[PDB]
């Protein structure tokens, strides 16, 4: 009783301890995983600008991706996208697609099947256990395109600060099945380049869409991972404030106690003495 | 509360002069609400904290 | 602890007990509504410590679910009181013994699982919290252009 | 031809028909680019923007007036209002020149487009720096893969893609100054 | 505020002042409620960041100097100042300023007719808006 | 469970209730440390998810609704009939209304062979096995 | 706590201590096992501030 | 030694290991904060990995058998091989083998003229670090 | 967590002016001069106010 919370004082008092501890191995790996971003952020942009971006397209079968986190004390970032790969997939099919549902990391197959249990197929996990590279992002690319889709959609965290994480819904189109039929503006927009490749334009652009994939991917679970680090730096500088807080309440209770224990022992020692005496 | 104030109500300042009580407080089992300590803190006009 | 949060009466559900809970005597769905509501109340009560210090972002959707539903019931089981409105201003609600069963029924099942918990606080019976939240709703949409002055030269 | 008007702007209307308003909309990889393709400008002259990008760094996003670029037809060279090229790259030698000093990477094969308004956005995977490549393996690299002659496509495939990235990496080690 | 009551109260207070602190402490309560859950920094709503800048508001209106107390009437009109939005876009680091201002440029009759009535009579709070559009805030 | 104790124990415990007392004592063990794990329901094992469930058929086996003791022979039946998996197929929220349908629908002879028997004899364990085929339980 | 995870007997291994657990008296081959299961006793309860 | 205080000991010790027991008193010091701080060793700065492995090698130098007391010229130079460098390389399980190893193999002559000065001269200090990299530590 | 390099360009200035606040309420003591040297300064409080 008088120890019960005795103990739970040295409990809380190691919370407010490791998961300080937890907060600084956080904020270690958030300051080296942004230099990465930054570089993986550059080869996003030529594709974009070569394709557009059309996320709301007349796809038949599409694949979405929600790229979530693995370990999962992060604080409303893995089901943050889940509410919006849940918008999305209430606002594309208005029309019978096919959708397959895709998620990177642990946390994204087990907040998926809530949600999706039919539509999810595939489940790639520990991708940041040692690092992330394109080697391993392209392998993910390519399982995308075991399943033949109009359409994929990537769901990530884009790390714009230490603070904002604005989730980003970023699309790769099918080369000659819907990425050429949504060119044909006025006649074509990709008519203006001129095919330096080996083969003709159906097969230059069926490599550049998998390399557009490959990318879009390998940026998108480098953006995901140090908006988990940053996450994970604020979710435990709320929680060793909260076990400091809560801890400041239970030394404040222990000493009452402590103080009640002395004169409850002292009144009984002096009523049996005054029983005597 | 009467020998600590039978104490500390001599250190003031009278018409003639005054005494100024630097007094070192020890708290006992590092809580401040123990009986020494806020009895005698009821008489501080200043605290100076020296910390290592 | 439960008056600290405006939850008045500040009834302990979790340690007020009587003899007449018994599914024999009150009923049998009086009862089990009673002792779903108890056991609801009780696994929240179990999850305090780790929505202290983790958060509500870290529990299972079966532990965030009942989270949503006791904070539900925690600010239904709070009630204006017919004596009390001389200093609160809000009228008292005597609720029938069917009213606070089948409303206590409802929360349950989950069938108010989309109304906000502030529609719960305060109110009468499970018709209350729908007009509450009604209520509440209209609040956020109200809104006038231009406010409807005419004080200014007001004729004699 | 054009029955679907798709775009960024455009995803957040029908969003709006269909997600909870609790949820914002969300951003797209287009609102975080500052240059398009079809828009004019962007060459003034001499120097247009070259954008040369592996993966894991960036390598330059400065100006030159002319890159070469090693095309599976052969090195080209883009001067300043260069026609708009989707160009595949095989395994050779980007020069990037802004004048008489030379920055020449050597890489593993990717795309280079030169855009409608001038820009160039070199692609590849893998830029091995000529002054940091291994003289003593491009000729023991290739003797193994001149000699492995196997009976999969696959490796065929891979046999063909393993020695024309070693021998434009001979030609690319030997006559350097 | 959360905890400090008066059991006899509202039965005993200035009915120009009942009449003012009731949306006063009401405002109080969303500022206590929204500044417990929204310590963390998480999301903002912008109503709920428009009652986080009316509850810190209404905070310091009802800071006081020490030895200087404010008669009720005084008192009331400054509540007044503060519910009724007239001391809206203000900063924070000006109200102790702003409402020395309200009671000094607001005409002393306004003072009078409330402090004799006791109440806000629907005369008065059409003249007593008037004077509150009249003032000269400090920052603007 | 855990602090209960009995130092007589299983000296002088009903055998055939000691048969499915050690299947029930040890996986109620595993099902405690178990637990202040079970808050995350996302992180599935299928190892500790397997007695995360088994003991909590055994938990809502043990509940007992007062003034009614039951035979002990329908008892041994009842942690039978969840220590050896009939009621794995059964949701965790209906055990209570399947224990009435265990004892419900098998025949009312295999308690009265078992109360003079005194243990589930061999003649018995394949005899019961089946009976609790051949009732329906509220769970699919 | 030993007898609650059905350890038998509920000896507590960092609680129990000997005079006769000097290495002068029953050898450093006994002493170092003894020690030695005391220190990877002591740690995991050390890491069970993390592990749990 | 986060607890356990001598107030007399500001200058009232060993001369000799004054000069060392201060650098010990703080690098045994910032070791206490971050020792259950990272109790995992996985994901580790490149700084404070560097006070786990020094407060290691620094608690384990200090620990000693029963029934066997060391001169203080003794406890000086093995202080000093772990306040110095000479030890950031045996592991943690060899540095009760690699201290001995210290008081094997240095040259005993060096403890007679610690002892009797009283301090580490600095032509000592010379031959300290000489005769402490001859050593045979027995990490291998 | 982060660095000196990290915060913002007005809080190098709060660096800068609370750490030369720690060194100025450093003040030599005239007692001590004997057994450091240096020697002690009686500061007014008319120059303390206006100094800081």
């Amino acid at each position: 009783s008088n120890q019960a919370v005795k103990q739970r004082i040295r409990a809380i008092k190691n919370i407010g301890k490791i998961t300080k501890a937890m907060k600084m191995v956080a904020a270690s790996k958030m300051k080296n995983a942004q230099i990465a971003v930054e570089q993986s952020r550059g080869l996003v942009d030529p594709f974009v600008r070569l394709f557009g971006d059309f996320p709301a397209v007349n796809s038949n079968k599409s694949v979405v991706v929600a790229v979530t986190s693995d370990k999962g004390l992060c604080g409303g970032l893995n089901s943050n996208i889940t509410k919006y790969t849940r918008a999305t997939l209430a606002t594309t099919e208005s029309e019978g697609k096919d959708v397959v549902v895709v998620s990177i990391g642990d946390k994204g197959r087990s907040q998926l099947t809530r949600i999706e249990s039919q539509r999810y197929q595939l489940a790639i996990a520990d991708t940041y256990k040692v690092r992330v590279t394109f080697g391993q992002a392209s392998l993910i690319v390519e399982e995308l395109i075991k399943h033949n889709p109009q359409s994929y959609q990537i769901l990530f965290n884009k790390f714009r600060s230490a603070i904002s994480f604005k989730p980003t819904v970023a699309t790769i189109l099918s080369p000659d099945l819907l990425e050429k039929q949504l060119e044909d503006v006025t006649g074509n927009s990709l008519d203006a380049y001129d095919i330096e490749a080996s083969h003709e334009r159906s097969d230059v652009l069926r490599d550049l869409t998998e390399f557009h994939l490959g990318v879009t991917l390998y940026n998108a679970m480098l953006e995901n991972n140090c908006s988990e680090h940053a996450s994970r730096m604020s979710a435990m500088e709320n929680s060793t404030k909260s076990a400091g807080e809560m801890l400041g309440k239970l030394t404040l209770d222990y000493n009452r106690k402590r103080q009640a224990t002395i004169t409850t022992e002292l009144i009984e020692i002096i009523a049996g003495a005054s029983a005597l005496m | 509360a009467t020998d600590l104030g039978g104490l500390q109500e001599r250190i003031t300042t009278t018409t003639k002069g005054s005494i100024t009580s630097v007094q070192a407080v020890y708290v006992p089992a590092d809580d401040l609400t123990d009986p020494a300590p806020a009895t005698t803190f009821a008489h501080l006009d200043a605290t100076t904290v020296l910390s290592r | 602890s439960i008056a600290e949060l405006g939850i008045y009466p500040a009834v302990d559900p979790l340690d007020s007990t009587s003899r007449m809970l018994n599914p024999n005597v009150i009923g049998a769905e009086h009862y089990n509504v009673a002792r779903g509501v108890q056991k609801v109340l009780q696994d929240y009560k179990n999850l305090q410590d780790i929505i202290a210090i983790l958060g509500m972002d870290e529990l299972s959707e079966e532990d965030k679910l009942t989270v949503a539903r006791a904070r539900k019931i925690q600010r239904f089981l709070s009630q204006p009181f017919q004596v009390a409105e001389v200093f609160t201003g809000t009228p008292g609600k005597y609720v029938d013994l069917a009213d606070t069963i089948s409303g206590f029924q409802g929360v349950l099942t989950g069938k108010y699982d989309d109304l906000p918990e502030m529609a719960f606080y305060m109110v009468g019976d499970i018709k209350e919290v729908k007009e509450k939240a009604d209520k509440m709703a209209k609040d956020i949409a109200s809104r006038k252009e231009a406010d409807n002055k005419k004080v200014s030269e007001e004729l004699k | 031809e054009a029955a679907a008007p798709a775009g960024p702007k455009e995803f957040t209307e029908v969003w709006n028909k269909k997600a909870p308003s609790t949820l914002i909309v969300p951003e797209f990889p287009s609102n975080y680019t500052a240059v398009k393709a079809v828009g004019e400008g962007q060459v003034h002259g001499d120097a247009f923007p070259v954008n040369f990008y592996t993966p894991h760094s960036i390598l330059s996003q400065a100006q030159k007036d002319t890159v070469v670029l090693p095309g599976v037809d052969g090195y080209f060279g883009v001067k300043a209002s260069h026609v708009p090229t989707i160009a595949q790259l095989k395994p050779g030698v980007v020069e990037l020149h802004s004048g008489a000093e030379s920055e020449k990477f050597f890489v593993s094969g990717g795309f280079a487009f030169v855009h409608p308004n001038g820009v160039t956005d070199i692609c590849v995977l893998e830029a091995a720096t000529l002054d940091q490549v291994d003289p003593a393996a491009v000729k023991s690299a290739l003797a193994a893969a001149s000699a492995a002659q196997p009976t999969d496509e696959f490796e065929q495939a891979a046999n063909r893609a393993a020695i024309e990235l070693y021998s434009a990496l001979e030609s690319a080690v030997e006559a350097k100054a | 505020v959360g905890l400090s009551v008066s059991r006899v109260g509202s039965a005993a207070q200035f009915p120009g002042m009942k009449q003012v602190a009731g949306t006063l402490k009401l405002e109080l309560a969303q500022y206590r409620e929204v500044a417990a859950f929204a310590q963390f920094g998480s999301d903002l709503d912008a109503a709920t960041q428009y009652v986080l800048e009316r509850g810190a508001r209404l905070t310091e209106m009802l800071k006081q100097k020490q030895f200087a107390p404010i008669p009720i009437e005084r008192q009331t009109v400054a509540v007044y100042a503060a519910t009724k939005g007239f001391l809206d876009k203000v900063r924070v680091q000006d109200i102790v300023a702003a409402e020395e201002a309200v009671i000094s440029q607001v005409n002393p009759a306004v003072f009078k007719i409330l402090k004799a009535n006791g109440k806000i009579t629907p005369a008065l709070d059409a003249h007593l808006k008037a004077e509150l559009r009249k003032v000269k805030l400090p920052g603007a």
